[PDB]
């Protein structure tokens, strides 16, 4: 019987591969003919934040675009303020081996989780001065790679057990968990308006997930390694997946393929960090030989490059009015661009 | 100035600075060691005579020198993602038992195809390993009715204790294949003290020859 | 709970001297800076000093510098001020106040209860203005209250330095808005505030019976602190 | 015992092979206006004077 | 003698190339680069000074005879010559110093180290000898009361007189040498492998390669002074030209020993 339900897998994804060839006319290059160029862009160093002493694995914006937070393997979690190159907190960690970190949107929490499988939730507005620990939440069998917030009382988590989880943080039971991964999930972004989210595993594939009821919705199947970075377009429609073949693409939900694909041959080396701008004409992708590369995200030619790390990027983030994005490499430092 | 207050803000960031300071000096003091095997290896062995899921430490002091041991083999994932926080260790402590005559393939060639994985490993280059061979006692009863022709091909010499131990010492630290580290060997046994001082007098050794050639003095 | 007492106040003859404490108990005592602030027998507020967090800065009211003198032992979280040769202007309630300063604090927010000390009968500051001295109010209405300052307030960091303190009848004042126009924690929505540069405004929405009292405008650019003479409101 | 993964495979691909597709030029349309709208509010692409860069 | 005024030049042209060999290798590679690179790195800055000017101007003197570019600019040039001999002898001083530090003290001095310590030691370095040595020059003229140094020549003027002569040259050689012996005796000792090219060799043959060059180099000039204090006016013509020899490997042995300097060919 086995058999008989693999030909009839078969039989689907055929059905699906000939759907996608039909709904499929033309190229988005061969729609970008006419479009004039950007032009190189320029980007300095205004700001350079030396408090680490190990190397950093995790950085994440507040919403204000003022407020950051690091997340390095020397056993510190400490906020930054951006304008003013202050530390604001430092938070001692129970666990130094630490892979991702995350702001509320709200600037009450943040989250931290690595090695140790457990996501801790930290509060910073406690009556009593310092920061203490809210929860510990503990239901993964292996690593975590990405906590993403949705508000003040729920988190969304990705691990190494090939399964993703939802938590609520005033109970510390997962919620909803999401399974059907092959090999691990090692990113994670949230649509803007919170309700539906994609995930990308080491199987080279990406997944549509929605947090209502728990259902993959839609499934991405083109690259040839592990996947190691995923962020949305800004209007909730496309996504760009950073793999270790040093390519990066963009795929179209409601196409359900992809579109471009970003490679150039002087580059072997494989992404660890993917970002847009505000409005999607740049594309922002940091690499494995020590630099960060932008790509024309509708010519797909590149503008420019921005180097001044002695190694590997490993975190990468833009803010939410488009002024400056935040490197962050395994040098200790962490640079802002403009 | 035209820094109001916007001055106790820069107080209180100096004070986190030197926090961040003293901490790092205080956590300097200690020695870090990652421990690799495979199953049925005995890494548990010398595990259990440093104490007298995820991640373990386990902790000693001797002679006023702080340790640090992490044993990672709980971690039941994929290794090539979780190696490289693992860099910056002062040395690889691996295990291998000298009972290689049953099929987990063979355990002794699994044994020494995972070291020559992880002696070659791109972030692993320069970082030294110290080597223990387990079960002294036990290969000596079993040599005594087996050749080691079925552990290796191409044996040739005698079927004593002394040479056969020798000859894997010798297939294992062919490996290396690079200049700036070295492969430290003891053959531990069961119910045998002292297996604290062979990590001790390494450790020395790997930090003082870091230093050397760090400061260019070669 | 968070929580500070004072003890060590009494009748003093004058030319005297006397050691006050100032006792914490709820909180991270070791990061916070600590104030005293007096108040006459019936005359409002008067700054008198200021220690930092690590006991790195001190500051003193032009007024009582040379007399007094303020220290902190943080292993035994309590806090001292120590003042000779006391005069007859000296007699006023003593408090202790908590000022953690960072990118988005709430400076001024927790006031002790203080201590009574009474002795026997022997150009360049930022003036404040409260020009009005009480105005009868009835439940349920909607009231605006004024604060005149001298230099316009609005530093070139974007940042307007104004707080208002509520001063309850038989009680200590609490926090009510801070740099004109964050909200405290614990104050009901009602309250509100404006204003630009020099004149400021505090708005209050279905004004009810527990929020009587006298209120005060302190100024925080630069030191010394000033305060203003209050608004004190009644019913009817 | 593996029939009920087969089931459960062959349930998702049905349950995923029945979404409605647009065609794709449509989709690439899409994306260029969103692009061509926006260009005004991005501060990165277009410098902004030093006069309103807060990182200056 | 158009050879010598042409053979030497290039050495002082080998001298600042070279040096930049190093400046730039640092600044454009930057994996040479460490927190113990600043030493050489200030080492090189001193060592290209003293190639281009110093080596330029005496060449021009001792084919001259006699020195008419300034009767009073002289003291310049002297003041520029014994500082910046003054700093590379304090930076070699320091480098023994920081190697005997991180050798005896394995695991607290790299972390207790900061870049500002580093600069703090160089910019020390620095000072202490331009202190000692330019005002002494520029005032003991007054205190002979007349200017002795004629038009014949120029040198220092209290070649002969007191006793600022011995301390000098006590100071300037005499203890660097004693410390930098003594430390790379007791560093050579610490290398020993506890457990039991070797290490140790590959060792002790750079520090004799180090000791001997320092030694070999500065021995003439200094063993002059003292004597002549108390020289037929040719032997000097050697006895600075070897000094500058030590300048110009400097950046052979303590720069291109590092086998990672070699590589950036
Ligand atoms: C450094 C130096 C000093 Cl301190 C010096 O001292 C003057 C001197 O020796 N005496 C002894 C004999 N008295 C009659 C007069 C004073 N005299 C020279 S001459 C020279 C050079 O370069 N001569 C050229 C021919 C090679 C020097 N570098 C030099
Ligand atoms: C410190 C010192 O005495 O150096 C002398 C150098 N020389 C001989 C070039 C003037």
């Amino acid at each position: 019987e086995l058999d008989q339900l693999r030909q009839e897998a078969e039989q689907l994804k055929n059905q699906i591969r000939d759907a996608r060839k039909a709904c499929a006319d033309a190229t988005l290059s061969q729609i970008t003919n006419n479009i004039d160029p950007v032009g190189r862009i320029q980007m300095r160093t205004r700001r350079t934040l030396r408090g680490h002493l190990a190397k950093i694995y995790a950085m994440h914006w507040g919403t204000d675009s003022r407020l950051l937070v690091s997340a390095s393997q020397d056993g510190k979690l400490i906020i930054w303020d951006s304008y003013t190159t202050n530390k604001v907190h430092a938070i001692p960690l129970r666990s130094s081996w630490v892979m991702t970190c995350a702001y509320a949107p709200s600037g009450n929490y943040v989250a931290c989780g690595g090695l140790d499988n457990i996501c801790s939730i930290y509060n910073l507005k406690t009556r009593e001065g310092n920061v203490r620990v809210s929860r510990e939440l503990a239901g993964h069998t292996g690593y975590l790679s990405c906590c993403r917030f949705l508000d003040d009382n729920q988190i969304v988590t990705s691990s190494g057990d090939t399964t993703c989880a939802l938590w609520d943080i005033e109970t510390g039971q997962q919620t909803t968990t999401f399974t059907g991964h092959t090999g691990d999930v090692m990113s994670l972004s949230l649509a803007p308006d919170t309700r539906l989210f994609v995930s990308g595993a080491c199987d080279a594939s990406a997944k549509l997930w929605d947090v209502r009821e728990g259902m993959c919705r839609q499934t991405f199947t083109g690259h040839e390694s592990d996947i190691n970075a995923i962020c949305f377009f800004p209007n909730g429609n496309a996504f760009a997946t950073g793999s270790d073949d040093a390519t990066c693409r963009l795929f179209d939900l409601r196409a359900d393929q992809e579109l471009m694909t970003y490679s150039h041959d002087n580059i072997i080396c494989g992404i660890t960090s993917v970002s847009f701008s505000k409005s999607g004409r740049l594309l922002l992708a940091g690499y494995d030989d020590f630099n960060c590369n932008v790509w024309d995200a509708l010519k797909a030619d590149r503008a420019g490059v921005l180097a001044g790390h002695d190694n590997r990027v490993s975190c990468l983030g833009v803010t939410d009015d488009g002024m400056a994005v935040a490197t962050g490499s395994w040098d200790s430092f962490l640079k802002i661009w403009n | 100035t035209l820094s109001a207050e916007d001055k106790a803000a820069v107080e209180r960031s100096k004070m986190i600075e030197k926090n961040l300071k003293e901490d790092g000096i205080s956590a300097a003091k200690d020695v870090k060691l990652l421990l690799l095997g495979a199953g049925e290896s005995g890494k548990s062995t010398i595990v259990k005579q440093m104490k007298i899921t995820g991640i373990v430490e386990t902790h000693f002091t001797f002679k006023n020198l702080h340790f640090r041991l992490f044993d990672v083999g709980g971690q039941r994932s994929e290794r090539k993602k979780w190696i490289h926080c693992f860099e910056d260790v002062t040395a690889i402590i691996f295990c291998v038992a000298l009972s290689g005559y049953d099929q987990v393939t063979n355990r002794m060639h699994e044994s020494l195809m995972l070291f020559d994985s992880i002696c070659n490993n791109k972030f692993f280059i320069d970082t030294s390993i110290i080597l223990f061979l387990n079960k002294k006692d036990l290969f000596g009863e079993k040599i005594k009715k087996s050749p080691l022709t079925i552990c290796f091909p191409e044996y040739t010499g005698p079927n004593t204790y002394e040479d056969a131990a020798a000859y894997i010492q010798a297939q294992f630290e062919s490996k290396n294949r690079s200049p700036n580290k070295e492969i430290y060997c003891h053959m531990t046994c069961a119910t045998d003290t002292n297996n604290i001082q062979v990590v001790f007098d390494a450790v020395t050794d790997i930090i003082i020859a870091n230093n050397l050639r760090g400061c260019g003095l070669y | 709970d968070v929580q500070l007492v004072e003890s060590g106040g009494g009748l003093v003859q004058p030319g005297g001297s006397r050691k006050l404490s100032c006792s914490a108990s709820g909180f991270a005592f070791s990061s916070f800076g600590m104030h005293w602030v007096r108040q006459a027998p019936e005359k409002g507020l008067e700054w008198v000093a200021y220690i930092s967090s690590g006991s790195g800065t001190i500051y003193y009211a032009d007024t009582v510098k040379g007399r007094f003198t303020i220290s902190r032992d943080d292993p035994k979280n309590t806090l001292f001020l120590q003042m000779t040769s006391l005069r007859s202007e000296d007699t006023a309630m003593y408090y202790c106040v908590r000022s953690i300063y960072y990118y988005g604090s709430s400076p001024f927010d927790f006031w002790g209860q203080g201590t009574t000390l009474t002795v026997s009968s022997g150009g360049s500051d930022i003036v404040m203005t409260q020009a009005t001295s009480s105005v009868p109010v009835t439940p349920g209405e909607s009231v605006s209250i004024s604060c005149r300052s001298s230099k316009s307030l609005l530093h070139s960091n974007g940042n307007t330095y104004l707080y208002w303190f509520l001063q309850r009848p038989g009680q200590s004042p609490q926090l009510l808005i801070y740099r004109m126009s964050n909200l405290a924690s614990g104050v009901p929505d009602r309250f509100s505030g404006s204003g630009s540069g020099t004149a400021f405004t505090l708005t209050i929405s279905r004004l009810e019976a527990e929020d009587v009292g006298v209120y005060y405008c302190m100024q925080h650019l630069e030191y010394p602190l000033t305060f203003g003479a209050g608004t004190k409101l009644e019913l009817k | 015992a593996s029939i009920a993964q087969a089931r459960k495979l062959v349930e998702q691909l049905k349950m995923e092979a029945n979404i409605d597709r647009i065609k794709v030029s449509k989709a690439a349309a899409d994306l260029m206006a969103y692009c061509e709208a926006h260009a005004k509010e991005d501060p990165l692409l277009t410098p902004v004077p030093a006069s309103e860069n807060p990182f200056r | 003698v158009v050879f010598i005024v042409l053979v030497a030049g290039s050495l002082s042209l080998v001298t600042i190339i070279g040096n930049i060999l190093v400046m730039v290798s640092i600044k454009v590679n930057r994996h040479l680069q460490t927190v113990n690179n600043y030493f050489l790195f200030s080492l090189a800055c001193a060592d290209l000074i003293i190639g281009v000017f110093s080596m330029n101007l005496y060449t021009l003197y001792t084919v001259i005879g006699y020195w008419p570019l300034g009767p009073v600019v002289c003291d310049l040039w002297l003041a520029l010559d014994y500082v910046v001999s003054n700093a590379s002898v304090m930076n070699l001083l320091i480098i023994s110093f920081d190697r005997y530090f991180c050798v005896t003290k394995p695991l607290t001095y790299p972390v207790k180290r900061t870049t500002k310590m580093a600069g703090m030691m160089i910019a020390a370095a620095w000072v202490l000898s331009f202190i000692l040595w330019a005002p002494a020059i520029l005032f003991w003229q007054f205190i002979v009361g007349v200017r002795t140094v004629e038009d014949g020549e120029c040198y220092i003027q209290f070649f002969s007189n007191a006793a600022v002569t011995f301390g000098t040259a006590i100071a300037a050689f005499y203890l660097p040498v004693i410390i930098m012996t003594v430390l790379y005796w007791h560093i050579s000792r610490a290398s020993k492998s506890r457990i039991k090219p070797s290490r140790e060799k590959k060792v002790t043959r750079t520090i004799l390669a180090i000791l001997l060059a320092f030694i070999i180099t500065w021995a003439p000039y200094n063993v002059m002074v003292l004597i002549n204090t108390f020289i037929p006016n040719t032997v000097w013509t050697i006895g600075y030209w070897l000094c500058y020899i030590n300048s110009t490997i400097n950046p052979a042995c303590y720069a291109l020993c590092n086998a990672t300097f070699k590589k950036t060919f």
